[PDB]
């Protein structure tokens, strides 16, 4: 209740924390939400909505493609670009895409069919464009 | 590498909404089925601030009571908790206090979130108005959506702050690791094909 009392605290130091993207230049950045593939119950599942971002580092070219959640920062899709993925629309949706990728979001590599969907279809267009310029310069 | 633990109870009537919000944060999902959590589900989350990541392991306790189990035996040792009622049912609101009642029963003054859930509902029946509990016990109180995640990250940054003693702790982007070039396994690769087939042919929730 009010007034004075005792409670339980843990004090920490501050720390400086790393994104990982220093070293990286950002070739695309919009707004999207992004769905995951569940085949134990034959579902798209919401995985997160923020910045889906591709990134290329400076120095030795590498090409990945990098999402945040909204609020928590969290990863939700962390990924290398390849030459065997094929970006296709999304048929029964509209203003998506659809591909498949080793991803690292959780910390571990697991195979995921993913869909991406963005506000305009103008935005999914340039997305496409982007991911498979970088496709065509590996 | 998480610098410290916390166990956070999660608490409520039955329905509004704790599984979903849990998951939410667990997988970034919005699961509309309703099935009823039998006894407690034990789910870590992991938060990155500035002093470090914090881990609080979510204790999802069952809000019916024909499948409440332990019901208050989940919370020994509990560092923190969250009750959680929902808006548009009066009755969820009416037993908060029977929560806050069992919670301070085990755990004495222990920092505790108010969350009013599904404010994303038009026909709301808790007016802001008529939420003052938290006022009559210093709680501190959020209005939360787990469908459009308005404030659902709240909960846990005030909750961090008062058990790390910090008012200016933040959440910040966990670092993204540059992941390794991974060759697909080709014994799955037929598993793959057929999954991505029948992705194509669902649509995506909304
Ligand atoms: N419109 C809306 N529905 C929500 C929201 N959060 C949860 N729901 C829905 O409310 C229902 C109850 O979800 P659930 O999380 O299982 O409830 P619970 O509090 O865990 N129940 P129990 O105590 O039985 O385990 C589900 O149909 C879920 O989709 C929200 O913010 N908005
Ligand atoms: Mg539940």
């Amino acid at each position: 209740g009010p007034g004075s009392h005792f409670e339980p605290i843990v004090s920490l130091p501050e720390v400086e924390v790393k994104s990982g993207e220093e070293d990286e230049e950002i070739l695309f950045k919009e707004r999207a939400k992004l769905y995951r593939w569940d085949r134990d119950v034959s579902q798209w599942k919401e995985r997160g909505v923020g910045d889906i971002k591709i990134l290329q580092n400076y120095d030795n070219k590498q090409v990945r493609i990098l999402m945040r959640r909204d609020q928590v920062f969290k990863v939700c899709a962390n990924h290398v670009i390849t030459k065997t993925m094929e970006l296709k629309p999304l048929n029964v949706s509209n203003n998506a895409l659809v591909w498949t990728a080793s991803d690292y979001a959780d910390g571990e590599a697991k195979v995921e069919q993913l869909a991406v969907r963005f506000k305009t279809k103008e935005v999914a267009d340039c997305f496409k464009k982007t991911f498979e310029e970088c496709q065509q310069n590996l | 590498e998480p610098q410290v633990q916390f166990k956070l109870v999660l608490v409520g009537d039955g329905g509004t909404g704790k599984t979903t919000f849990v998951k939410r944060h667990l997988t970034g999902e919005f699961e509309k089925k309703y099935v009823a959590t039998l006894g407690v589900e034990v789910h870590p989350l992991v938060f990155h601030t500035n002093r470090g990541p914090i881990k609080f392991n979510v204790w999802d306790t069952a809000g019916q009571e024909k499948f409440g189990g332990l019901r208050d035996g989940y919370y020994i040792q509990a560092q923190c908790a969250i009750i959680m009622f929902d808006v548009t049912s009066r009755v969820t609101y009416k037993n908060v206090p029977n929560w806050h009642r069992d919670l301070v029963r085990v755990c004495e003054n222990i920092p505790i979130v108010l969350c009013g859930n599904k404010v994303d509902i038009k026909d709301r029946k808790v007016k802001a108005k008529s939420i003052v509990f938290h006022r009559k016990k210093n709680l501190q109180y959020y209005d939360i959506s787990a469908k459009s995640n308005y404030n659902f990250e709240k909960p846990f940054l005030w909750l961090a702050r008062k058990l790390i003693g910090d008012p200016n702790l933040e959440f910040v982007a966990m670092p993204a690791l540059a992941p390794p070039e991974v060759v697909m396994d080709p014994a799955l690769a037929a598993q793959y094909e057929h999954d991505l087939e029948v992705a194509q042919t669902t649509a995506l929730p909304d």
